[PDB]
Protein backbone atom coordinates (compact mmCIF):
# COMPACT_ATOMS: atom_id res chain seq x y z
CA UNK A 1 0.00 0.00 0.00
CA UNK A 2 3.13 2.12 0.32
CA UNK A 3 3.44 2.47 -3.46
CA UNK A 4 -0.11 3.77 -3.71
CA UNK A 5 0.48 6.07 -0.74
CA UNK A 6 3.57 7.45 -2.50
CA UNK A 7 1.56 7.91 -5.70
CA UNK A 8 -1.25 9.72 -3.87
CA UNK A 9 1.17 12.08 -2.13
CA UNK A 10 2.96 12.69 -5.44
CA UNK A 11 -0.38 13.41 -7.12
CA UNK A 12 -1.28 15.91 -4.39
CA UNK A 13 2.09 17.62 -4.86
CA UNK A 14 1.58 17.70 -8.64
CA UNK A 15 -1.85 19.29 -8.23
CA UNK A 16 -0.42 21.86 -5.80
CA UNK A 17 2.42 22.71 -8.21
CA UNK A 18 -0.12 23.00 -11.03
CA UNK A 19 -2.11 25.48 -8.93
CA UNK A 20 1.10 27.44 -8.24
CA UNK A 21 2.11 27.63 -11.91
CA UNK A 22 -1.41 28.63 -12.93
CA UNK A 23 -1.46 31.42 -10.35
CA UNK A 24 1.90 32.56 -11.76
CA UNK A 25 0.66 32.44 -15.36
CA UNK A 26 -2.38 34.50 -14.32
CA UNK A 27 -0.09 37.36 -13.26
CA UNK A 28 1.94 36.99 -16.45
CA UNK A 29 -1.21 37.18 -18.58
CA UNK A 30 -2.43 40.24 -16.64
CA UNK A 31 0.87 41.99 -17.37
CA UNK A 32 0.27 41.08 -21.02
CA UNK A 33 -3.24 42.61 -20.78
CA UNK A 34 -1.69 45.87 -19.56
CA UNK A 35 0.89 45.89 -22.37
CA UNK A 36 -1.75 45.08 -25.00
CA UNK A 37 -4.04 47.88 -23.84
CA UNK A 38 -1.07 50.29 -23.84
CA UNK A 39 -0.36 49.22 -27.42
CA UNK A 40 -4.05 49.51 -28.30
CA UNK A 41 -4.76 45.89 -29.31
CA UNK A 42 -8.19 45.02 -27.95
CA UNK A 43 -8.45 41.56 -29.51
CA UNK A 44 -5.05 40.70 -27.99
CA UNK A 45 -6.29 42.16 -24.71
CA UNK A 46 -9.40 39.96 -24.82
CA UNK A 47 -7.31 36.85 -25.60
CA UNK A 48 -5.04 37.56 -22.64
CA UNK A 49 -8.06 38.37 -20.47
CA UNK A 50 -9.74 35.03 -21.13
CA UNK A 51 -6.34 33.41 -20.55
CA UNK A 52 -6.11 35.14 -17.16
CA UNK A 53 -9.64 34.14 -16.13
CA UNK A 54 -8.94 30.57 -17.26
CA UNK A 55 -5.69 30.40 -15.27
CA UNK A 56 -7.51 31.76 -12.20
CA UNK A 57 -10.39 29.26 -12.24
CA UNK A 58 -8.02 26.48 -13.31
CA UNK A 59 -5.83 27.22 -10.28
CA UNK A 60 -8.90 27.08 -8.01
CA UNK A 61 -9.79 23.67 -9.46
CA UNK A 62 -6.25 22.32 -9.01
CA UNK A 63 -6.22 23.63 -5.43
CA UNK A 64 -9.49 21.88 -4.55
CA UNK A 65 -8.33 18.63 -6.18
CA UNK A 66 -5.07 18.87 -4.23
CA UNK A 67 -7.04 19.31 -0.99
CA UNK A 68 -9.12 16.19 -1.66
CA UNK A 69 -6.13 14.05 -2.69
CA UNK A 70 -4.19 15.27 0.36
CA UNK A 71 -7.08 14.25 2.65
CA UNK A 72 -7.22 10.76 1.15
CA UNK A 73 -3.41 10.47 1.24
CA UNK A 74 -3.40 11.39 4.95
CA UNK A 75 -5.95 8.69 5.71
CA UNK A 76 -4.07 6.11 3.60
CA UNK A 77 -0.87 7.09 5.43
CA UNK A 78 -2.40 6.45 8.83
CA UNK A 79 -3.77 3.19 7.36
CA UNK A 80 -0.22 2.12 6.45
CA UNK A 81 1.18 3.17 9.84
CA UNK A 82 -1.49 1.41 11.90
CA UNK A 83 -1.09 -1.69 9.73
CA UNK A 84 2.59 -1.68 10.66
CA UNK A 85 1.55 -1.29 14.31
CA UNK A 86 -0.87 -4.23 13.94
CA UNK A 87 1.81 -6.48 12.44
CA UNK A 88 4.28 -5.52 15.17
CA UNK A 89 1.75 -6.23 17.92
CA UNK A 90 0.92 -9.61 16.36
CA UNK A 91 4.63 -10.40 16.36
CA UNK A 92 4.85 -9.36 20.02
CA UNK A 93 1.88 -11.65 20.78
CA UNK A 94 3.44 -14.69 19.14
CA UNK A 95 6.90 -14.05 20.64
CA UNK A 96 5.42 -13.70 24.12
CA UNK A 97 3.34 -16.83 23.52
CA UNK A 98 6.54 -18.73 22.71
CA UNK A 99 8.46 -17.37 25.71
CA UNK A 100 5.57 -17.85 28.14
CA UNK A 101 5.08 -21.44 27.06
CA UNK A 102 8.79 -22.28 27.26
CA UNK A 103 9.12 -20.50 30.64
CA UNK A 104 5.91 -20.85 32.65
CA UNK A 105 5.11 -19.14 35.92
CA UNK A 106 5.76 -22.47 37.65
CA UNK A 107 9.21 -22.64 36.04
CA UNK A 108 9.82 -19.03 37.14
CA UNK A 109 8.80 -19.96 40.69
CA UNK A 110 11.08 -23.01 40.76
CA UNK A 111 13.95 -21.04 39.18
CA UNK A 112 13.60 -18.24 41.73
CA UNK A 113 13.42 -20.63 44.70
CA UNK A 114 16.56 -22.35 43.41
CA UNK A 115 18.21 -18.93 42.93
CA UNK A 116 17.47 -17.89 46.51
CA UNK A 117 18.53 -21.21 48.06
CA UNK A 118 21.79 -21.32 46.10
CA UNK A 119 22.69 -17.86 47.34
CA UNK A 120 21.89 -19.05 50.87
CA UNK A 121 24.35 -21.94 50.43
CA UNK A 122 26.89 -19.56 48.89
CA UNK A 123 26.59 -17.19 51.85
CA UNK A 124 27.22 -20.15 54.18
CA UNK A 125 30.25 -21.00 52.01
CA UNK A 126 31.71 -17.50 52.23
CA UNK A 127 31.00 -17.43 55.98
CA UNK A 128 33.07 -20.54 56.66
CA UNK A 129 35.70 -19.29 54.19
CA UNK A 130 36.10 -16.02 56.14
CA UNK A 131 36.12 -18.01 59.39
CA UNK A 132 39.11 -20.01 58.15
CA UNK A 133 40.77 -16.88 56.72
CA UNK A 134 40.52 -15.29 60.17
CA UNK A 135 41.68 -18.38 62.06
CA UNK A 136 44.73 -18.76 59.82
CA UNK A 137 45.94 -15.20 60.53
CA UNK A 138 44.87 -14.88 64.19
CA UNK A 139 48.50 -14.31 65.20
CA UNK A 140 48.78 -11.07 63.22
CA UNK A 141 45.53 -9.66 64.68
CA UNK A 142 45.46 -10.00 68.46
CA UNK A 143 42.06 -9.03 69.81
CA UNK A 144 43.47 -6.85 72.60
CA UNK A 145 45.42 -4.67 70.17
CA UNK A 146 42.34 -4.07 67.99
CA UNK A 147 40.28 -3.27 71.11
CA UNK A 148 42.82 -0.81 72.55
CA UNK A 149 43.33 0.77 69.12
CA UNK A 150 39.58 1.34 68.72
CA UNK A 151 39.43 2.79 72.25
CA UNK A 152 42.34 5.14 71.50
CA UNK A 153 41.05 6.38 68.16
CA UNK A 154 37.51 6.78 69.51
CA UNK A 155 38.73 8.80 72.49
CA UNK A 156 40.68 10.97 70.03
CA UNK A 157 37.44 11.76 68.18
CA UNK A 158 35.52 12.12 71.43
CA UNK A 159 32.93 9.39 70.97
CA UNK A 160 33.45 7.28 74.15
CA UNK A 161 32.26 3.96 72.66
CA UNK A 162 44.30 -10.99 84.16
CA UNK A 163 41.32 -13.02 82.96
CA UNK A 164 43.59 -15.81 81.72
CA UNK A 165 45.27 -15.92 85.14
CA UNK A 166 41.90 -15.99 86.95
CA UNK A 167 40.51 -18.76 84.74
CA UNK A 168 43.79 -20.70 85.01
CA UNK A 169 43.69 -20.55 88.81
CA UNK A 170 40.03 -21.58 88.73
CA UNK A 171 40.86 -24.57 86.52
CA UNK A 172 43.59 -25.36 89.06
CA UNK A 173 40.93 -25.24 91.79
CA UNK A 174 38.52 -27.46 89.84
CA UNK B 1 -24.60 -23.33 15.98
CA UNK B 2 -24.50 -20.95 18.92
CA UNK B 3 -21.05 -19.86 20.10
CA UNK B 4 -21.08 -17.49 23.06
CA UNK B 5 -17.67 -15.83 22.65
CA UNK B 6 -18.41 -15.10 18.99
CA UNK B 7 -21.65 -13.41 20.05
CA UNK B 8 -19.83 -11.34 22.70
CA UNK B 9 -17.13 -10.22 20.25
CA UNK B 10 -19.67 -9.30 17.59
CA UNK B 11 -21.79 -7.36 20.09
CA UNK B 12 -18.75 -5.27 21.02
CA UNK B 13 -18.07 -4.75 17.30
CA UNK B 14 -21.68 -3.62 16.83
CA UNK B 15 -21.25 -1.08 19.66
CA UNK B 16 -18.07 0.34 18.11
CA UNK B 17 -19.46 0.42 14.55
CA UNK B 18 -22.66 2.15 15.70
CA UNK B 19 -20.69 4.79 17.64
CA UNK B 20 -18.60 5.58 14.55
CA UNK B 21 -21.69 5.68 12.32
CA UNK B 22 -23.49 8.04 14.73
CA UNK B 23 -20.56 10.48 14.67
CA UNK B 24 -20.19 10.25 10.89
CA UNK B 25 -23.89 10.64 10.09
CA UNK B 26 -24.37 13.60 12.45
CA UNK B 27 -21.43 15.25 10.68
CA UNK B 28 -23.03 14.46 7.30
CA UNK B 29 -26.27 16.05 8.54
CA UNK B 30 -24.23 19.14 9.48
CA UNK B 31 -22.81 19.15 5.94
CA UNK B 32 -26.16 18.73 4.21
CA UNK B 33 -28.36 21.18 6.13
CA UNK B 34 -26.06 23.90 4.78
CA UNK B 35 -26.82 22.87 1.20
CA UNK B 36 -30.55 22.71 2.02
CA UNK B 37 -30.12 26.32 3.13
CA UNK B 38 -28.31 26.97 -0.16
CA UNK B 39 -31.31 25.64 -2.11
CA UNK B 40 -33.59 27.85 -0.01
CA UNK B 41 -31.37 30.87 -0.71
CA UNK B 42 -31.38 30.04 -4.43
CA UNK B 43 -35.19 29.85 -4.29
CA UNK B 44 -35.86 26.22 -5.25
CA UNK B 45 -38.31 24.95 -2.64
CA UNK B 46 -39.51 21.49 -3.72
CA UNK B 47 -35.86 20.51 -4.25
CA UNK B 48 -35.22 21.55 -0.65
CA UNK B 49 -38.28 19.53 0.43
CA UNK B 50 -36.83 16.37 -1.12
CA UNK B 51 -33.41 17.03 0.45
CA UNK B 52 -35.20 17.53 3.79
CA UNK B 53 -36.85 14.12 3.30
CA UNK B 54 -33.34 12.65 2.91
CA UNK B 55 -32.08 14.33 6.08
CA UNK B 56 -35.17 13.36 8.12
CA UNK B 57 -34.54 9.74 7.11
CA UNK B 58 -30.89 10.08 8.17
CA UNK B 59 -31.86 11.54 11.56
CA UNK B 60 -34.37 8.73 12.16
CA UNK B 61 -31.55 6.35 11.23
CA UNK B 62 -29.21 7.93 13.81
CA UNK B 63 -31.83 7.65 16.57
CA UNK B 64 -32.45 4.04 15.50
CA UNK B 65 -28.73 3.32 15.80
CA UNK B 66 -28.60 4.70 19.34
CA UNK B 67 -31.61 2.54 20.30
CA UNK B 68 -29.85 -0.54 18.89
CA UNK B 69 -26.62 0.44 20.66
CA UNK B 70 -28.59 0.62 23.93
CA UNK B 71 -30.02 -2.86 23.33
CA UNK B 72 -26.68 -4.43 22.36
CA UNK B 73 -25.11 -2.94 25.50
CA UNK B 74 -28.02 -4.44 27.46
CA UNK B 75 -27.13 -7.84 26.01
CA UNK B 76 -23.47 -7.28 26.92
CA UNK B 77 -24.59 -6.52 30.48
CA UNK B 78 -26.90 -9.55 30.73
CA UNK B 79 -24.54 -11.87 28.83
CA UNK B 80 -24.11 -13.95 31.98
CA UNK B 81 -27.86 -14.64 32.03
CA UNK B 82 -27.73 -15.34 28.28
CA UNK B 83 -24.93 -17.88 28.67
CA UNK B 84 -26.47 -19.40 31.80
CA UNK B 85 -30.16 -19.86 31.06
CA UNK B 86 -31.84 -21.74 28.22
CA UNK B 87 -35.18 -19.88 28.39
CA UNK B 88 -35.44 -16.29 27.20
CA UNK B 89 -35.70 -13.75 30.01
CA UNK B 90 -38.46 -11.15 30.00
CA UNK B 91 -35.86 -8.40 30.34
CA UNK B 92 -34.06 -9.81 27.30
CA UNK B 93 -37.02 -10.63 25.03
CA UNK B 94 -37.50 -7.07 23.75
CA UNK B 95 -33.78 -6.63 22.99
CA UNK B 96 -33.30 -10.02 21.30
CA UNK B 97 -36.53 -9.68 19.29
CA UNK B 98 -35.78 -6.19 18.02
CA UNK B 99 -32.18 -7.05 17.15
CA UNK B 100 -33.32 -10.08 15.14
CA UNK B 101 -35.92 -7.78 13.56
CA UNK B 102 -33.54 -4.89 12.81
CA UNK B 103 -30.64 -6.95 11.48
CA UNK B 104 -32.13 -7.43 7.95
CA UNK B 105 -33.23 -3.78 8.00
CA UNK B 106 -29.62 -2.66 8.66
CA UNK B 107 -27.67 -5.28 6.71
CA UNK B 108 -25.78 -2.72 4.62
CA UNK B 109 -24.21 -0.36 7.16
CA UNK B 110 -23.59 -2.76 10.09
CA UNK B 111 -22.56 -6.19 8.80
CA UNK B 112 -22.12 -7.65 12.30
CA UNK B 113 -25.85 -7.53 13.08
CA UNK B 114 -26.24 -10.43 10.64
CA UNK B 115 -23.86 -12.51 12.77
CA UNK B 116 -25.46 -11.33 16.04
CA UNK B 117 -28.94 -12.24 14.79
CA UNK B 118 -27.71 -15.62 13.52
CA UNK B 119 -26.27 -16.36 16.96
CA UNK B 120 -29.46 -15.22 18.70
CA UNK B 121 -31.62 -17.35 16.39
CA UNK B 122 -29.32 -20.32 16.99
CA UNK B 123 -29.60 -19.73 20.74
CA UNK B 124 -33.39 -19.37 20.71
CA UNK B 125 -34.42 -21.59 17.78
CA UNK B 126 -36.86 -23.30 20.15
CA UNK B 127 -38.80 -20.03 20.43
CA UNK B 128 -38.22 -18.53 16.96
CA UNK B 129 -38.50 -21.00 14.08
CA UNK B 130 -41.65 -7.75 21.50
CA UNK B 131 -40.07 -5.45 18.92
CA UNK B 132 -39.80 -1.80 19.99
CA UNK B 133 -42.52 0.20 18.26
CA UNK B 134 -40.56 3.48 18.20
CA UNK B 135 -37.65 1.59 16.66
CA UNK B 136 -39.97 0.04 14.08
CA UNK B 137 -41.27 3.52 13.27
CA UNK B 138 -37.73 4.80 12.80
CA UNK B 139 -36.83 1.84 10.56
CA UNK B 140 -40.13 2.16 8.66
CA UNK B 141 -39.73 2.75 4.91
CA UNK B 142 -42.38 5.45 4.83
CA UNK B 143 -42.30 9.06 3.69
CA UNK B 144 -42.32 11.66 6.50
CA UNK B 145 -45.34 13.97 6.75
CA UNK B 146 -45.39 17.21 4.80
CA UNK B 147 -45.94 19.32 7.93
CA UNK B 148 -42.79 17.76 9.43
CA UNK B 149 -40.92 18.63 6.22
CA UNK B 150 -42.25 22.19 6.25
CA UNK B 151 -41.42 22.53 9.94
CA UNK B 152 -37.92 21.21 9.26
CA UNK B 153 -37.48 23.82 6.52
CA UNK B 154 -38.64 26.55 8.91
CA UNK B 155 -35.89 25.82 11.44
CA UNK B 156 -33.25 25.50 8.68
CA UNK B 157 -34.32 28.94 7.44
CA UNK B 158 -34.20 30.28 11.01
CA UNK B 159 -30.66 29.03 11.61
CA UNK B 160 -29.26 30.16 8.27
CA UNK B 161 -31.19 33.49 8.03
CA UNK B 162 -32.93 32.66 4.75
CA UNK B 163 -36.48 33.85 3.98
CA UNK B 164 -38.78 30.84 3.52
CA UNK B 165 -42.56 30.74 3.11
CA UNK B 166 -44.50 27.57 4.07
CA UNK B 167 -47.76 26.23 2.62
CA UNK C 1 10.92 -9.39 20.01
CA UNK C 2 13.57 -6.73 19.48
CA UNK C 3 12.60 -6.32 15.81
CA UNK C 4 8.98 -5.69 16.75
CA UNK C 5 10.08 -3.33 19.53
CA UNK C 6 12.16 -1.40 16.99
CA UNK C 7 9.19 -1.30 14.61
CA UNK C 8 6.83 -0.05 17.33
CA UNK C 9 9.24 2.71 18.37
CA UNK C 10 9.75 3.65 14.71
CA UNK C 11 5.97 3.74 14.20
CA UNK C 12 5.57 6.03 17.23
CA UNK C 13 8.27 8.33 15.84
CA UNK C 14 6.57 8.33 12.42
CA UNK C 15 3.23 9.26 13.97
CA UNK C 16 4.89 12.04 15.98
CA UNK C 17 6.62 13.41 12.87
CA UNK C 18 3.31 13.23 11.00
CA UNK C 19 1.69 15.29 13.77
CA UNK C 20 4.55 17.82 13.54
CA UNK C 21 4.31 18.20 9.76
CA UNK C 22 0.52 18.53 9.95
CA UNK C 23 0.81 21.26 12.58
CA UNK C 24 3.30 23.00 10.27
CA UNK C 25 1.02 22.67 7.24
CA UNK C 26 -1.85 24.13 9.30
CA UNK C 27 0.13 27.36 9.77
CA UNK C 28 1.08 27.38 6.08
CA UNK C 29 -2.57 26.99 5.05
CA UNK C 30 -3.62 29.77 7.46
CA UNK C 31 -1.08 32.10 5.85
CA UNK C 32 -2.64 31.11 2.52
CA UNK C 33 -6.10 31.96 3.94
CA UNK C 34 -4.84 35.45 4.81
CA UNK C 35 -3.33 35.95 1.34
CA UNK C 36 -6.48 34.67 -0.38
CA UNK C 37 -8.74 37.01 1.60
CA UNK C 38 -6.39 39.92 0.83
CA UNK C 39 -6.67 39.01 -2.86
CA UNK C 40 -10.45 38.62 -2.52
CA UNK C 41 -10.80 34.93 -3.48
CA UNK C 42 -13.41 33.44 -1.18
CA UNK C 43 -13.54 30.00 -2.80
CA UNK C 44 -9.75 29.78 -2.46
CA UNK C 45 -10.12 30.97 1.13
CA UNK C 46 -12.67 28.23 1.85
CA UNK C 47 -10.43 25.57 0.27
CA UNK C 48 -7.49 26.67 2.41
CA UNK C 49 -9.76 26.90 5.47
CA UNK C 50 -10.96 23.32 5.16
CA UNK C 51 -7.32 22.34 4.55
CA UNK C 52 -6.33 24.08 7.80
CA UNK C 53 -9.12 22.44 9.82
CA UNK C 54 -8.21 19.07 8.30
CA UNK C 55 -4.52 19.49 9.17
CA UNK C 56 -5.48 20.49 12.73
CA UNK C 57 -7.74 17.49 13.44
CA UNK C 58 -5.39 15.20 11.51
CA UNK C 59 -2.51 16.33 13.75
CA UNK C 60 -4.63 15.62 16.85
CA UNK C 61 -5.33 12.10 15.54
CA UNK C 62 -1.65 11.42 14.79
CA UNK C 63 -0.72 12.71 18.25
CA UNK C 64 -3.18 10.38 20.00
CA UNK C 65 -2.05 7.41 17.89
CA UNK C 66 1.57 8.24 18.74
CA UNK C 67 0.68 8.30 22.45
CA UNK C 68 -0.92 4.85 22.27
CA UNK C 69 1.91 3.30 20.24
CA UNK C 70 4.48 4.84 22.60
CA UNK C 71 2.68 3.31 25.60
CA UNK C 72 2.69 -0.15 24.01
CA UNK C 73 6.31 0.27 22.90
CA UNK C 74 7.33 1.16 26.46
CA UNK C 75 5.67 -1.97 27.81
CA UNK C 76 7.21 -4.15 25.07
CA UNK C 77 10.60 -2.60 25.87
CA UNK C 78 10.36 -3.52 29.53
CA UNK C 79 9.19 -6.97 28.36
CA UNK C 80 12.40 -7.36 26.33
CA UNK C 81 14.59 -6.09 29.17
CA UNK C 82 13.06 -8.31 31.84
CA UNK C 83 13.28 -11.28 29.47
CA UNK C 84 17.01 -10.59 29.21
CA UNK C 85 17.13 -10.42 33.03
CA UNK C 86 15.26 -13.75 33.24
CA UNK C 87 17.68 -15.46 30.85
CA UNK C 88 20.69 -14.07 32.73
CA UNK C 89 19.32 -15.25 36.08
CA UNK C 90 18.64 -18.71 34.65
CA UNK C 91 22.24 -18.81 33.44
CA UNK C 92 23.42 -17.75 36.91
CA UNK C 93 21.29 -20.55 38.42
CA UNK C 94 22.76 -23.25 36.19
CA UNK C 95 26.34 -21.99 36.58
CA UNK C 96 26.01 -21.93 40.36
CA UNK C 97 24.42 -25.39 40.25
CA UNK D 1 -6.70 -8.29 1.18
CA UNK D 2 -5.58 -7.09 4.62
CA UNK D 3 -9.12 -6.91 6.02
CA UNK D 4 -9.91 -10.42 4.87
CA UNK D 5 -6.67 -11.88 6.24
CA UNK D 6 -7.06 -9.97 9.53
CA UNK D 7 -10.74 -9.62 10.44
CA UNK D 8 -12.17 -7.59 13.28
CA UNK D 9 -12.72 -10.86 15.15
CA UNK D 10 -9.04 -11.73 14.71
CA UNK D 11 -8.13 -8.22 15.91
CA UNK D 12 -10.35 -8.72 18.97
CA UNK D 13 -8.80 -12.11 19.77
CA UNK D 14 -5.27 -10.79 19.16
CA UNK D 15 -5.86 -7.81 21.45
CA UNK D 16 -7.39 -9.92 24.23
CA UNK D 17 -4.38 -12.25 24.01
CA UNK D 18 -2.05 -9.21 24.04
CA UNK D 19 -3.65 -7.82 27.20
CA UNK D 20 -3.76 -11.16 29.03
CA UNK D 21 -0.13 -11.97 28.19
CA UNK D 22 0.97 -8.65 29.63
CA UNK D 23 -1.09 -9.45 32.74
CA UNK D 24 0.81 -12.74 33.11
CA UNK D 25 4.10 -10.96 32.43
CA UNK D 26 3.35 -8.38 35.13
CA UNK D 27 2.67 -11.24 37.57
CA UNK D 28 6.01 -12.75 36.46
CA UNK D 29 7.96 -9.55 37.10
CA UNK D 30 6.16 -9.11 40.43
CA UNK D 31 7.30 -12.48 41.76
CA UNK D 32 10.74 -11.87 40.23
CA UNK D 33 11.13 -8.61 42.17
CA UNK D 34 9.77 -10.35 45.28
CA UNK D 35 12.58 -12.92 45.06
CA UNK D 36 15.14 -10.23 44.20
CA UNK D 37 14.15 -8.39 47.38
CA UNK D 38 14.08 -11.51 49.57
CA UNK D 39 17.54 -12.56 48.40
CA UNK D 40 19.11 -9.23 49.43
CA UNK D 41 17.05 -8.48 52.57
CA UNK D 42 20.24 -8.50 54.66
CA UNK D 43 21.71 -5.49 52.84
CA UNK D 44 18.49 -3.45 53.20
CA UNK D 45 17.20 -3.52 56.77
CA UNK D 46 13.79 -1.89 56.97
CA UNK D 47 14.66 0.19 60.04
CA UNK D 48 17.64 1.84 58.34
CA UNK D 49 15.54 2.82 55.30
CA UNK D 50 12.81 4.17 57.61
CA UNK E 1 0.15 15.63 26.61
CA UNK E 2 -1.06 15.40 30.22
CA UNK E 3 -1.66 11.66 30.04
CA UNK E 4 1.72 11.38 28.28
CA UNK E 5 3.36 13.24 31.19
CA UNK E 6 1.66 11.09 33.85
CA UNK E 7 2.63 7.96 31.90
CA UNK E 8 6.27 9.05 31.63
CA UNK E 9 6.31 9.81 35.37
CA UNK E 10 4.94 6.44 36.53
CA UNK E 11 6.93 4.65 33.83
CA UNK E 12 10.13 6.26 35.16
CA UNK E 13 9.23 5.14 38.69
CA UNK E 14 8.79 1.57 37.42
CA UNK E 15 12.10 1.59 35.54
CA UNK E 16 13.83 2.99 38.63
CA UNK E 17 12.48 0.23 40.88
CA UNK E 18 13.39 -2.46 38.33
CA UNK E 19 16.90 -0.98 38.10
CA UNK E 20 17.21 -1.12 41.89
CA UNK E 21 16.25 -4.82 41.98
CA UNK E 22 18.54 -5.79 39.07
CA UNK E 23 21.40 -3.82 40.64
CA UNK E 24 20.93 -5.69 43.94
CA UNK E 25 21.04 -9.07 42.19
CA UNK E 26 24.00 -7.98 40.06
CA UNK E 27 25.92 -6.94 43.19
CA UNK E 28 25.32 -10.34 44.77
CA UNK E 29 26.28 -12.17 41.54
CA UNK E 30 29.43 -10.03 41.37
CA UNK E 31 30.51 -11.02 44.87
CA UNK E 32 29.65 -14.61 43.88
CA UNK E 33 32.08 -14.38 40.94
CA UNK E 34 34.79 -12.75 43.06
CA UNK E 35 34.58 -15.25 45.91
CA UNK E 36 34.57 -18.10 43.39
CA UNK E 37 37.85 -16.72 42.05
CA UNK E 38 39.12 -16.58 45.65
CA UNK E 39 38.02 -20.20 46.20
CA UNK E 40 39.83 -21.41 43.07
CA UNK E 41 42.98 -19.50 44.04
CA UNK E 42 42.95 -20.95 47.56
CA UNK E 43 42.47 -24.47 46.17
CA UNK E 44 45.47 -23.88 43.92
CA UNK E 45 47.47 -22.66 46.93
CA UNK E 46 46.45 -25.82 48.82
CA UNK E 47 47.58 -28.17 46.06
CA UNK E 48 50.84 -26.27 45.43
CA UNK E 49 51.69 -26.32 49.13
CA UNK E 50 50.78 -30.01 49.27
CA UNK F 1 16.68 5.85 46.35
CA UNK F 2 16.73 5.37 50.13
CA UNK F 3 16.78 1.59 49.90
CA UNK F 4 19.42 1.97 47.18
CA UNK F 5 21.53 4.07 49.56
CA UNK F 6 21.17 1.63 52.46
CA UNK F 7 22.01 -1.26 50.11
CA UNK F 8 25.13 0.51 48.80
CA UNK F 9 26.21 1.23 52.39
CA UNK F 10 25.90 -2.34 53.69
CA UNK F 11 27.22 -3.71 50.39
CA UNK F 12 30.33 -1.53 50.78
CA UNK F 13 30.81 -2.83 54.34
CA UNK F 14 30.62 -6.41 53.03
CA UNK F 15 33.12 -5.75 50.23
CA UNK F 16 35.46 -4.07 52.72
CA UNK F 17 35.39 -7.05 55.09
CA UNK F 18 35.92 -9.51 52.21
CA UNK F 19 38.85 -7.39 51.01
CA UNK F 20 40.36 -7.50 54.50
CA UNK F 21 40.14 -11.31 54.64
CA UNK F 22 41.53 -11.81 51.12
CA UNK F 23 44.35 -9.35 51.85
CA UNK F 24 45.28 -11.30 55.00
CA UNK F 25 45.42 -14.59 53.09
CA UNK F 26 47.32 -12.94 50.22
CA UNK F 27 49.91 -11.59 52.68
CA UNK F 28 50.45 -15.05 54.13
CA UNK F 29 50.66 -16.64 50.66
CA UNK F 30 53.16 -13.94 49.67
CA UNK F 31 55.45 -14.73 52.58
CA UNK F 32 54.96 -18.42 51.67
CA UNK F 33 56.26 -17.71 48.16
CA UNK F 34 59.18 -15.62 49.44
CA UNK F 35 60.32 -18.13 52.05
CA UNK F 36 60.01 -20.91 49.47
CA UNK F 37 62.41 -18.94 47.28
CA UNK F 38 64.70 -18.58 50.32
CA UNK F 39 64.48 -22.35 50.94
CA UNK F 40 65.41 -23.17 47.33
CA UNK F 41 68.31 -20.71 47.40
CA UNK F 42 69.65 -22.16 50.66
CA UNK F 43 69.38 -25.70 49.26
CA UNK F 44 71.37 -24.54 46.24
CA UNK F 45 73.97 -22.99 48.56
CA UNK F 46 74.16 -26.30 50.46
CA UNK F 47 74.77 -28.38 47.34
CA UNK F 48 77.27 -25.89 45.86
CA UNK F 49 79.24 -25.80 49.11
CA UNK F 50 79.08 -29.60 49.27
Amino acid sequence: MEKHLFNLKFAAKELSRSAKKCDKEEKAEKAKIEKAIQKGNMEVARIHAENAIRQKNQAVNFLRMSARVDAVAARVQTAVTMGKVTKSMAGVVKSMDATLKTMNLEKISALMDKFEHQFETLDVQTQQMEDTMSSTTTLTTPQNQVDMLLQEMADEAGLDLELSQRLARLRDQV
Amino acid sequence: GFKAERLRVNLRLVINRLKLLEKKKTELAQKARKEIADYLAAGKDERARIRVEHIIREDYLVEAMEILELYCDLLLARFGLIQSMKELDSGLAESVSTLIWAAPRLQSEVAELKIVADQLCAKYSKEYGTVNDRLMHKLSVEAPPKILVERYLIEIAKNYNVPYEPD
